[PDB]
């Protein structure tokens, strides 16, 4: 097998700025016919992978000329001379020289924007959660930046971590923030044991972690 | 009797059938035991019985011999030499035209190295004219005579069979083997020959400007393909790599010349045969064994065997 | 202009079989090699199988060799993947793509271009099951803020999707609906949430409207203190 | 062959000819001679 990998995993880039993505293989991609069958694809959100670049440097039909590609032996680069809004998506290098064909883990592009704190919220469990064999206590982080956040969990002062599931929006299409939820799912008895839940947000742009609460009753 | 499918090719009709996958019973090393075997065969090696039942092209006319795999068909140069008390005379006149007084002469023991290259329609690797594209016939004013033309410079033809066939050996008798085609590696593509269009167009221009001596300046003159006959003569039939090719020349001879880019080489498709006869014979056929790998050969066209209809 | 499209993706239990179709348009389909390539939400892109133009030659990734067979019908401009002995790992989107051209005298290089629209494939033994609909009611703290928030944990449905909206489907301002958690039960759950000026609560009735379209089970459940 | 089944040694290498019963294998004296002028 031939391994492929890209060095930057995520690139917060400002609209109009250049970006570049190195890709490296475990073995030389130059084939026995004298070509090097590396290619680059991009995948915008909710769409199939679209090829952009092939045989290291040739462009696909109708590809914007701001895209470029270069490299040799095992080491290769995409470069975009300025990013547009239509460049927001996931980029994969891949190779067709040796079976099985193989792809990089891929790199994310996102709109770099002002660091913003989560507005923090928390939700008392419903009358049917209260009797369900597990109780998902839930916390929300609303419209923040960058993506990097998670929630600590507490009740009656007791640190309650180790039971918490989390899920996240992609970047907002209109203001370019994120939202996140955290879901402390306890067993019914282990929830019932304690009264005043508090969800304690950690995020990269917070000046201290922010704790919001509810009282059972 | 052979039972034959097509090979799995799904292209344009009849071209699907251009090679057949035939299976049959055959004798072993032991008199009392038969074996079931299969081979690829080209469409022109076989004929249908009437259904999917076939027989070799020759069985109703000729015995058949496998050409031994070790003996080469390469046209090694021969010198022809005269016995003592005889001499070869060589005409030296650069504008000699095949008959009458040659005013300049020398004598030798033997000819130059002549290659026994066999090819219809076009002459391959043979000697260039000394200057001008010289034309020769025994009576040009009669249309029934062939007309040789001999170029002062070569035009280069590249021929290939791009299918990668495998050799396979079947014992048919005690110490006797038949070489079948086992299978094909990878993609199927047509066997063909290429010649550069600028050089062929120019060279055909030069042949017209010499026919303009024998036929006069007023005549627009035309080229056409061969009208009909056997595959041996209706095509540029020839040997390359030890395979026999039958290229359709209608792409070469298709132009009309007034009394007054370019890198796009023309390409001629070629059919192939394994069962063949020496063209001046019938009653003894030959089977040419299959060749491993891709075939290529490069050669000079240096002359033509033309004919005239009667502009 | 060249296009590929795919059909026949869906749900199955493990150990079973599914057949996918990809149909070709805008080219001589019998001049091209073709490929199946799959995307898993975890590992990303993975090659599955390749077939040559006349169909004599076939290749597979180790994860699918002998479990799957690829086949083609050139007379119908069409390609099939027959999958057998399916496992939870085969859950992916499957895309077809076009590879090496073989023109009459000459064979080109290898490619994956263009790619199909893709078909979803899911392998699990879980029942077709309608959602629990749990209010994530606004906290007393949430209700004291200038802008409150609240939500709704739609839970233990299978397969996906649930389609979710706020307040008789009328509200989209300050709404987020999270990507679904696949829970260790083999059933999905998600939270919808909405952020509102706190005077709006009860001045409009806060409701998660929900439908689970694989069963057409739908619920319109209120979400308040 | 593989059992009580056999074949001749040659059937997978060579054809075979009976030596005619009349022609003798007996070594008879040969004198080698040079041409005139040798
Ligand atoms: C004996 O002589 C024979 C010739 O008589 C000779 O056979 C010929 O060999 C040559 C090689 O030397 C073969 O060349 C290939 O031609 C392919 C297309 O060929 C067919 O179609 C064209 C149509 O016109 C286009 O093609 C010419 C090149 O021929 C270009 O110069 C033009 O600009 C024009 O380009 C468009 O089309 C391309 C796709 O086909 C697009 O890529 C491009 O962007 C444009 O849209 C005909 O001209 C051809 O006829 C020929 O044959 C006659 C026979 O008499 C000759 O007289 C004549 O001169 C012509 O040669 C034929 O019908 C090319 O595609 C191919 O290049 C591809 O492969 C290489 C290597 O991988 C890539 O680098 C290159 O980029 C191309 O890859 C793209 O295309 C493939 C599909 O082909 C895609 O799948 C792939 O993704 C890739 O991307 C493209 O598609 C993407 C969309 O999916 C898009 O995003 C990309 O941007 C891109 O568009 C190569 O040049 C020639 O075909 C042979 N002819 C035949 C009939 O076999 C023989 O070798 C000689 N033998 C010997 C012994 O000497
Ligand atoms: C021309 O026809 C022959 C006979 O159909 C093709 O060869 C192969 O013949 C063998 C028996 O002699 C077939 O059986 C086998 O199939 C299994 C499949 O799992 C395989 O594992 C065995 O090793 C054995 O090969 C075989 O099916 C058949 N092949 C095909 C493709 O039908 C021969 O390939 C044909 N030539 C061409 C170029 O198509
Ligand atoms: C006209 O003359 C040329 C030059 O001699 C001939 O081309 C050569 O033909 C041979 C066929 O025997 C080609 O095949 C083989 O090549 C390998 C090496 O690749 C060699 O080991 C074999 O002994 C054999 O030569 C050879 O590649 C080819 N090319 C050259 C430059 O020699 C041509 O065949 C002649 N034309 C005709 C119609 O005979
Ligand atoms: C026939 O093939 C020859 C080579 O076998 C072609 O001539 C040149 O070959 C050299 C050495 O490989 C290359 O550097 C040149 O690039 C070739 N010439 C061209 C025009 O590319 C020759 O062109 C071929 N002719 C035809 C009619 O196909
Ligand atoms: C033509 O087909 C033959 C089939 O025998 C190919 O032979 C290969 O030879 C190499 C020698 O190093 C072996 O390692 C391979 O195992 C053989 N088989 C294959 C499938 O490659 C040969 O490569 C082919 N050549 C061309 C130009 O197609
Ligand atoms: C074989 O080829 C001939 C000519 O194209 C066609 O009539 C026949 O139907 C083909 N049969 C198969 C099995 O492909
Ligand atoms: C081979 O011989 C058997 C009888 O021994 C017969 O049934 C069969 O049809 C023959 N096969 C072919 C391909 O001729
Ligand atoms: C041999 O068979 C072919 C079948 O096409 C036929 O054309 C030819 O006349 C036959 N020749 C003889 C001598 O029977
Ligand atoms: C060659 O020249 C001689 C000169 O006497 C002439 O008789 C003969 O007809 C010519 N033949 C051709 C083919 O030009
Ligand atoms: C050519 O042959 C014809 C008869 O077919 C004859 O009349 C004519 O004189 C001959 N021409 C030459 C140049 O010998
Ligand atoms: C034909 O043209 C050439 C000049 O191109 C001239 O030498 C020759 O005499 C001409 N012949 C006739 C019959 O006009
Ligand atoms: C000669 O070329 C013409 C082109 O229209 C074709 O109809 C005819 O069949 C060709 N003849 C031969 C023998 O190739
Ligand atoms: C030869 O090629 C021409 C086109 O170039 C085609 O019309 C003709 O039918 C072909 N001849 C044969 C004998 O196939
Ligand atoms: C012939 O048969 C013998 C049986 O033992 C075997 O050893 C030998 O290698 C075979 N030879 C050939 C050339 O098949």
């Amino acid at each position: 097998y031939v391994v492929m990998t890209q060095s930057p995993l995520s690139l917060p880039i400002t609209p109009g700025q250049p970006a570049s993505i190195s890709c490296r293989s475990s073995q030389r991609l130059l084939h026995s016919d004298g070509n090097t069958y590396l290619a680059w694809y991009q995948q915008r959100p909710g769409q199939p992978p679209r090829r952009l670049i092939y045989e290291v440097s040739k462009l696909d039909s109708g590809v914007p000329d701001r895209f470029s590609g270069s490299g040799a032996g095992t080491d290769f680069t995409l470069k975009i001379s300025r990013v547009e809004a239509e460049d927001v998506g996931v980029y994969y290098c891949g190779q067709n020289t040796y079976l099985p064909y193989s792809f990089g883990q891929g790199s994310k592009v996102e709109i770099k924007r002002a660091v913003a704190a989560p507005s923090v919220f928390i939700f008392p469990p419903s009358e049917d959660q209260v009797k369900s064999g597990t109780v998902s206590v839930v916390c929300l982080l609303n419209n923040f930046y960058p993506r990097e956040a998670s929630v600590k969990w507490k009740v009656d002062g007791v640190l309650k971590t180790g039971n918490s599931q989390e899920s996240v929006t992609e970047q907002d299409s209109k203001d370019n923030t994120y939202s996140l939820s955290s879901t402390l799912t306890l067993s019914n008895t282990d929830y019932q044991s304690h009264n005043v839940y508090a969800c304690e947000v950690t995020h990269q742009g917070l000046s201290s972690p922010v704790t919001k609460s509810f009282n059972r009753g | 009797t052979l039972q034959c499918t097509n090979v799995t090719n799904a292209i344009t009709d009849d071209m699907r059938g251009e090679l057949k996958n035939c299976s049959f019973n055959m004798t072993t090393e032991l008199r009392d035991k038969k074996q079931k075997v299969y081979s690829l065969f080209y469409r022109l090696d076989v004929v249908q019985i009437n259904n999917k039942e076939y027989r070799l092209i020759n069985c109703n006319t000729s015995a058949i011999t496998q050409a031994c795999p070790k003996v080469s068909f390469e046209p090694i140069p021969i010198h022809y030499c005269a016995p003592a008390g005889f001499a070869i005379l060589k005409c030296k006149d650069k504008k000699f035209n095949g008959t009458g007084p040659c005013p300049s002469v020398s004598t030798v023991q033997c000819t130059h190295g002549i290659k026994p290259v066999v090819s219809t329609q076009l002459l391959l690797n043979g000697s260039l004219a000394e200057e001008e594209v010289m034309i020769r016939s025994e009576n040009i004013t009669n249309n029934a005579k062939n007309i040789l033309v001999q170029f002062n410079t070569p035009v280069q033809i590249n021929c290939t069979r791009p299918n990668n066939n495998t050799r396979k050996s079947i014992r048919i008798g005690p110490g006797q083997a038949f070489y079948a085609t086992g299978d094909i590696i990878g993609d199927i593509r047509q066997a063909h020959c290429n010649v550069s269009k600028a050089t062929w167009n120019e060279t055909l221009g030069k042949v017209v400007k010499q026919l303009r001596k024998h036929f006069g300046n007023n005549t627009i003159i035309r080229f056409a393909n061969s009208s009909g006959g056997d595959l041996e003569v209706t095509t540029h039939s020839f040997n390359c790599g030890g395979e026999f090719f039958y290229c359709n020349t209608s792409g070469l001879f298709n132009s009309t010349w007034i009394s007054n880019g370019s890198n796009d080489s023309i390409t001629l498709p070629c059919r192939i045969k394994q069962i063949i006869n020496m063209w001046q014979r019938i009653g003894q056929a030959m089977y040419a064994p299959p060749i491993q790998g891709v075939i290529r050969c490069v050669s000079n066209i240096t002359g033509l065997i033309l004919t005239r209809d009667g502009t | 202009e060249v296009q590929l499209a795919e059909s026949g993706g869906g749900l199955t239990k493990p150990g079973g079989s599914l057949r996918l179709s990809c149909a070709a348009s805008g080219f001589t389909f019998s001049d091209f090699y073709m490929d199946w390539v799959r995307q898993t939400p975890g590992k990303g892109l993975e090659w599955v199988s390749r077939i040559n133009n006349d169909g004599r030659n076939k290749w597979y990734a180790d994860s699918v060799r002998g479990r799957f067979t690829v086949s083609r019908e050139n007379a119908k401009n069409t390609l099939y993947l027959q999958m057998d002995s399916l496992r939870a790992e085969d859950t992916a989107v499957y895309y077809c793509a076009r590879d090496r051209p073989v023109y009459r005298y000459w064979s080109g290089g290898y490619h994956l271009d263009p790619w199909g629209q893709g078909v979803v494939v899911t392998v699990s033994s879980a029942s077709t099951k309608g959602p629990s609909v749990f209010p994530l009611a606004p906290s007393s703290r949430s209700t004291s803020e200038s802008t409150a928030a609240l939500g709704c944990l739609v839970k233990d449905y299978f397969p996906e999707p649930v389609t979710v909206s706020w307040n008789s489907g009328s509200l989209t301002s300050g709404v987020h609906t999270f990507p679904a958690v696949l829970q260790s039960s083999g059933l999905y759950s998600l939270s919808s949430v909405v952020t509102v000026p706190s005077s709006s609560l009860g001045t409009q009735t806060y409701v998660c409207n929900v439908n689970h379209k694989p069963s057409n089970t739908k619920v319109d459940k209120r979400v308040e203190i």
